[PDB]
């Protein structure tokens, strides 16, 4: 019902346009709504259009450096977003404001928008090393952006898996961990890792002997 | 504008029981408000609209109420799908404004984690910096304290943590700490564990 | 008579569009209550 | 027929109730007049 | 039954009288779309 | 229908805020608006709210220090006056534009209101002392604020009655006066007041002997 | 904004006349007037909206016409229950302005009133201050000039004056003079009068 | 169904005000434009009024200068234009904006406005004097303002007949030209002109002998 | 605001083609916009409002298409009646914008224009001033160049042309020029020409 544009990556000060196409119903007697979503943080408004009067309401805190546009021919909805910062890095959602209701029905997918002066890299994948079952994983380190998935013999073995969410590291990328617990006794374990962005694919194993 | 405080931020509930959240507006919103739901790696669904009528396929547990001021959600019978995120939204005047949020827990017994410790591996230390992780597995409840300590008493305090969602299967946590060294830092000390204080420990367990 | 029970029929398909768009209305003018709203708050 | 009779009734109702609905939107729709009066006098 | 026939007429003349209607608040209301236009347009 | 706050008195330089409370429907396709009348003068308009659009518009001669609100929750209307002056001393009503009429079609009871700097005291009362029918009554003088009500022989003397309007002396209070005409020829007469802001009822008579 | 002027602003008829009253707009403001009739101690009562629809429970013999920037109401056959005040309203643009007034009056004969003077009692004598009160009773018609005479040429003019409304029963007049002074002044003077003239009295009079 | 005002001639730096009467069905639900057309340029929007709203909306390039009013008592539609300059001189139309269609259905008949500091006066004819078809025909030069009729043999002969547009010439007055194209060989030929402005109607002949 | 460019500004076309023009907007206009027709001295006639829907009178040889920022214009057949230029309007949002304008000329053969010669009247030399005037007649296409030549070559330029519309007939134009002169250079002078340059002409003609 919604669908939205990909992500999208940008350096401070400067600005992102993101787009979101509803039906032709919904730009007539609907309007369309832009809130934004912080890793861990919470929901935060930031505007919306009224398509068929071409009225507008934005946030305080962003006045002056936001603008959302639509155009009803193509029933599209673009949301500007001008003078980003490291925080302004979250997930942007677009939802429709149903008024017959007071409140938004229908939801889009979100899209990853990160505002950093790094450069797109491949990550560095290196092993962790292991009557009481052990532990084994490995370790996602020095990528950007977002996101990173990770599956073990390409997605065979999942009980007792922990992929952990990813931090940001004081040089600007990101570190990804996940880890198993198999029993002591054979078997092989390899962690593959795909990063989108970087479009690398990577698989590496992990055999510590003591 | 409106501001919007949902009380508790946190709760702890069990499976059947029944809850009761608030969501205080800083002046009159009528019954404009819409209470949300929102699942890790997901969007927000709606679940009540005018502050009482329900929504389509919200099942008949919940429960809103409230005008003016003070409103207020609540469950009848708690239910593991139950358990989740949860915002309050005005639509008295523009801008729109959201709550603070409400995360919903599932209460268990206490459990204490299996503390594990992973040297960097080698590969990484011909790179120019070493990486030390520390694992804290199925443990309940989430607070706890993870202490570095290089050779004995260096108390770093230069790491970045990282815990999981509540688990779907036992409702435990899992943590995630990465001890980031340069290579000669690293090849200077000997000495590397991990000081873990919980509440299930009688006593803060270390493994060197 | 039939030609009663038809007229009938297209008289309650008529009501059936007409309850449809009267709906439509009260949605569509809650619209001009949010436009105003958006004028004057982002004026004032 | 009673059948029709009673039809007949049932849409002598829905017409009430959708002549009233009608002169409610009429006299809701003269408050949106007033609305942008009230924006228009307040702000210039 | 003339009663039944005469009582069909009048509903059928309320139906065309309330379909008017319905058009002109169409019309009516997207005057109301002009008018918010026209205060964002001479104020903004 | 409309029921409104009761009476209040306020200092000049500082505010008031009265209340209205109308029906749900009322607050649902209506509007509402605040018309004062100072005493003996005409109606003067000061603003009014459109409850379902939120918006306001106020008088010039009050534009900056009027303030008018309305919660659907309770279906109550508030009118907020800042920077009381002297002349703002008048009787406040809260009237339902009816949209269909264009016109404005119930009414509330009204609230006095009295910007001054007196102190809420109790009145004194002195006797007015007398084939011509003679002229009798009293003298209530020194009171503040607004009103004093006033009834012969506990209200069984009403042929004859004059109860005038009270003036505004130099000295900030109110001064009233009520007169009678009964014949030359016995019986007693005792003059009955009321001031309900300082709670105080006093019953003098009068008895000249020429 | 829009002026609203009421011509004339008093009126003075009798029972089962006809009555013609005016109120013009300083633009153009269509159908949309509003008439109100008011009650001493009363809240204004709707008659006419859109300058010709009277409204409920408004007896027929009153009359709205006009439209634009001229408006007229106008009485058939008048009752007591019409004489009071009358103001209108316009509704074209905010702000919203009332009219001047038209306060109708009951004619009736002339009158000569009973004129009477109290002096100050003696329990107020003894507060430091004496007021002296002159009465005008049952005249008509209500234009009368009242001359405070101290000792003999005073001639003070420091009084406060307060009329009635005009009598239900016999439609006539009652004036309320209070001559506030100062318990030294009053007792450094021996005389006191109070001079009336009235249109009903051949020659002013005088009650000392 | 829609009259307009007659023509109007100002000077420079005044102004103008033209009105525009439409039906009372009009002045319910639908709105009015006011477009003007310079001669020989392209039509351009100045400005319109929603009149059951009262509000409006007009160009940048005539913000500040333009003022368009309309009363409903009349359903006349005024529109008032200042600071005018030569090149305001255009043909000024009023339009019926019908917001079903959103376009305009219902015109004016346009009305002649000239800004220029001329005077009002008659204009001066002169003959211009001619197996081929010969070529006759006067001149119309000298007159202000527009326009001028032209019409031979009292509008008996139409035949190859060829009234030219009106030039502006450097002095601020108009010329316009008008000829014939007839046969070598003895009918008389008389140009009839009618100036309406200056209300003055002259008639020539043309007796070239060669 | 909007921008409204309608390419081609002028088109030649014969009776029976079918000719398509264009109106871009700046911007996203839906399908709010307005197509016109003007014929000379007349007030514009409505043809398709919401780019598609014909108006009444309408035929139906007319077309109009597009949405957003690029629309069309399209005539099956043309006939005489459709030959005149055509305005589009936007109505998306205030201020509205009209287009450029496209003309619609009747194609036809080339014409060689019948070039004639006026002198001055003696009743005009009388008053101070003297006007030449040149006339071109019944030719196509409507570009050409009139050079002014007093006594050889003064090749003045102080001149005014005029040009009618389309003739409705044969679909030819024809040419005004006056040469304006004072009587002292009227007189000072002996000959005067008109150089007319045409497509039509294998060579320049002269008339002196």
């Amino acid at each position: 019902q919604l669908v939205q544009s990909g992500a999208e990556v940008r350096k401070p000060g400067a600005s992102v346009k993101v787009s979101c196409k509803a039906s032709g119903d919904t730009f007539s007697s609907y309007a369309i709504s832009w809130v934004r979503q912080a890793p861990g943080q919470g929901l935060e408004w930031m505007g919306s259009i009224i398509p068929l009067f071409g009225t507008a309401a934005y946030a305080q805190k962003f006045q002056g450096r936001v603008t959302i546009t639509a155009d009803e021919s193509t029933s599209t909805a673009y949301m500007e977003l001008s003078s980003l910062r490291s925080e302004d890095t979250a997930i942007y959602y677009c939802a429709r404001d149903n008024p017959t209701f007071g409140a938004a029905d229908s939801w889009g997918k979100g899209t990853l928008v990160t505002v950093s002066s790094a450069s797109t890299k491949g990550p560095s994948v290196f092993p962790l090393a292991p009557g009481g079952t052990a532990a084994l994983g490995c370790l996602v380190k020095d990528y950007f952006p977002e996101p990173v998935t990770v599956s073990w013999n390409s997605g065979a073995l999942t009980s007792g898996v922990h992929t952990f969410p990813a931090v940001l590291q004081s040089s600007g990328l990101y570190s990804l961990s996940s880890v198993v617990t198999v029993p002591s006794s054979t078997q092989t374990y390899i962690c593959n890792v795909n990063h989108k962005p970087s479009n690398t694919k990577v698989d590496k194993k992990v055999e510590p002997k003591s | 504008d409106i501001q919007m405080t949902q009380s508790p931020s946190t709760l702890s509930a069990s499976i059947g029981d029944r809850v009761t959240i608030t969501c205080r507006a800083s002046e009159g919103i009528y019954h404009w408000l819409a209470w949300y739901q929102q699942k890790p790696g997901k969007a927000p669904k709606l679940l009540i609209y005018k502050a009482s009528s329900l929504a389509s396929g919200a099942p008949s547990r919940f429960s809103g109420s409230g005008s003016g001021t003070d409103f207020t959600l609540t469950i009848s019978s708690l239910q593991p799908d139950d358990f989740a995120t949860y915002y309050c939204q005005q639509y008295s005047n523009y801008p729109l404004t959201f709550g603070g949020g409400t995360k919903l827990e599932i209460k268990r017994t206490v459990a204490a984690p299996s503390v594990f410790i992973f040297p960097p591996s080698d590969e990484q230390l011909k790179s120019g910096t070493a990486s030390v992780v520390c694992l804290l597995n199925n443990f309940y409840p989430r607070e706890a304290k993870v202490q570095w300590k290089v050779d004995n008493a260096l108390q770093s305090g230069n790491s970045q943590e990282s815990v999981t969602e509540q688990d779907s299967k036992d409702s435990t946590y899992s943590l995630s700490s990465t001890l980031t060294l340069s290579k000669a830092d690293y090849e200077k000390h000997k000495v590397y564990a991990c000081e873990v204080t919980h509440q299930g420990l009688s006593s803060p367990v270390t493994k060197s | 008579m039939k030609q009663i029970e038809d007229k009938i029929e297209e008289i309650e398909s008529k009501q059936k569009k007409i309850e449809n768009e009267i709906a439509r209305i009260k949605k569509l003018l809650q619209l001009t209550v949010w436009g105003i709203k958006q004028l004057q708050a982002r004026i004032l």
